DNA sequence: CTGCAGGGTTTTTGTACAGCCAGACAGTGGAGTACTACCACTGTGTAAGACAGGCCAGATC
DNA sequence: CACAGTGGTAGTACTCCACTGTCTGGCTGTACAAAAACCCTGCAG
DNA sequence: GATCTGGCCTGTCTTA
């Protein structure tokens, strides 16, 4: 399979070049995912024009530090 | 600096021009087919990158030695349309760990049953290694069965 | 045209989203004790960008156009 | 009534609690016990005449609804 | 015009008398307080395309 | 060697219900001076 | 009427 040959003759290379393999992984965006189901069931307008809009803006919305600096507010 | 990191393998090809995905070149990285990746597994190097694609493309299109369009393929390296974005070349860490998950699942079943003494069983004893493969699964590790391996059951 | 799509440049959501951590660059300088009036021009950002699809996201009745199921996300950290 | 999981609700006292708090909502385990009154299982009540083959305790809050099968292997499971 | 220097202006910044309220300190015995850990387990990963073999059907001498 | 959760239970940690005296910090009537910072004017380039 | 070869067909493997 391509992964094995990948996962067998590649790794050390790869490691080697940047110096990390999983802080580079596909995970933010697969995971992402969920919150793009959740806010267009939740949080847009049901309209097929405004849709997508409302989406943006509320995902880069949560996705702020400056907003998540309140969440702990100092434990 | 930016580094596109964050693509599955089936749209590292596409942007890239390679064919995917069941190819005879399966490194995104390497130029070696299945039979030289079958052959000897561990000795590599990588060279596939941005630049050499689009030559590689250009190569293909001018066709500048008249060859055959099989030959002319192999000569490429499987590069058969142009390069759209360019990607850095690395691995992806979760659809690795599922396409060993997977491949660690198939050996399983065919170890249940004997593969190596019988090398040509029917899909009925093939359903019925998995079924006994999948009961055992559950009634010790605590997982259903998949109809698709997810990340979380390839843990 | 039957694609819907919408996105903010790129360069602009580049300088908010880096504005946005202005709190703990200033706070790493500090912590580093770098000068601070001094080597103002030397910085360096190191940015992964990922691309996505999705299946099976249903779609509604509107008034047009006619849109696929699939969805695509671009998206960049 | 606003749908908020009990965690992101700690978390929305937590926050609102540290900040110039002077806390205004209760915390998660006097909420726990303020239901006690709202679920089944707390009103006295009583039928006349007595109700054929049900039991007369008023206090018996979720019940498992397989109501007693004998789980044991060589039955129906 | 610039520069500095006695003093002015008004304004601050604080110490000064002197009486007096508001809340912390100690404590206690324990309560109920309030905040943490522990426990298994979730979701976002989701369809066509490449290749080898067998064979059949139509064109040719 | 994802990662932010999901609600209930047991445990620790603390912060308080009452009795008590004591203590410091900071309020109030003008008087009294030391600093503040421009602005005047005074004497000099 | 025999023969030959291109294309049709099906099963398996790969990432998703
Ligand atoms: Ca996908
Ligand atoms: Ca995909
Ligand atoms: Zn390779």
């Amino acid at each position: 399979t391509n992964y094995l040959h990948k996962t067998l003759a590649h790794v050390p290379e790869i490691v080697e070049r940047d110096g990390s393999i999983g802080a580079w992984a596909s995970e933010g965006n697969e995971s992402g995912n969920k919150l793009f189901r959740r806010f267009r069931k939740m949080n847009a307008r049901q309209s097929k024009t405004f849709e997508l809009e409302d989406i943006l803006k509320h995902h880069w919305l949560y996705t702020s530090k400056y907003l998540q600096k309140f969440m702990e507010a100092h434990k | 600096f930016f580094r596109g990191t964050g693509y599955d393998e089936k749209m590292v090809r596409e942007m890239e021009g390679l064919e995917a995905s069941g190819s005879t070149y399966i490194c995104t990285l390497c130029d070696s087919t299945r039979a030289e990746a079958s052959q000897n597994m561990v000795l590599h190097s990588i060279t596939r990158s941005h630049d050499e694609n689009l030559e590689r493309y250009e190569i293909w299109r001018k066709n500048p030695f008249s060859e055959s369009a099989d030959e002319l393929r192999d000569r490429v390296k499987g590069v058969s349309a142009k390069p759209f974005m360019e990607t850095q070349p690395t691995l992806d860490a979760l659809h690795c760990d599922i396409g060993n998950a997977t491949e660690f699942y198939k050996i399983f079943q065919d170890e249940i049953g004997e593969v190596y003494q019988k090398p040509n069983p029917s899909r009925e004893e093939r359903r019925r290694w998995r079924s006994t493969l999948d009961k055992q699964l559950r009634k010790k590790m605590k997982l259903k069965p998949v109809m698709r391996m997810n990340g979380n059951y390839a843990r | 045209a039957d694609t819907i799509s919408r996105r903010f440049r790129y360069d602009v959501a580049l300088v908010s989203a880096l504005k946005d951590l202005e709190e703990d660059i200033m706070e790493g300088l500090r912590e580093r004790a770098l000068d601070d009036s001094m080597c103002t021009s030397g910085f360096t950002v190191v940015v992964k960008e990922s691309c996505d699809g999705m299946g099976d996201v249903s779609e509604k009745h509107g008034s047009g156009p006619a849109v696929p199921e699939k969805a695509v996300r671009f998206s960049f950290t | 009534n606003t749908f908020l999981s009990c965690s992101q609700y700690h978390k929305m006292y937590r926050t609102v609690k540290a900040t110039s708090g002077r806390q205004i909502f209760q915390p998660l385990h006097t909420l726990r016990n303020a239901e006690k009154e709202l679920l089944p299982g707390f009103h006295q009540f009583e039928w006349q005449p007595a109700l054929k083959n049900v039991s007369t305790s008023w206090d018996v809050g979720i019940i498992d609804g397989l109501s007693g099968w004998t789980v044991s292997v060589d039955d129906v499971p």
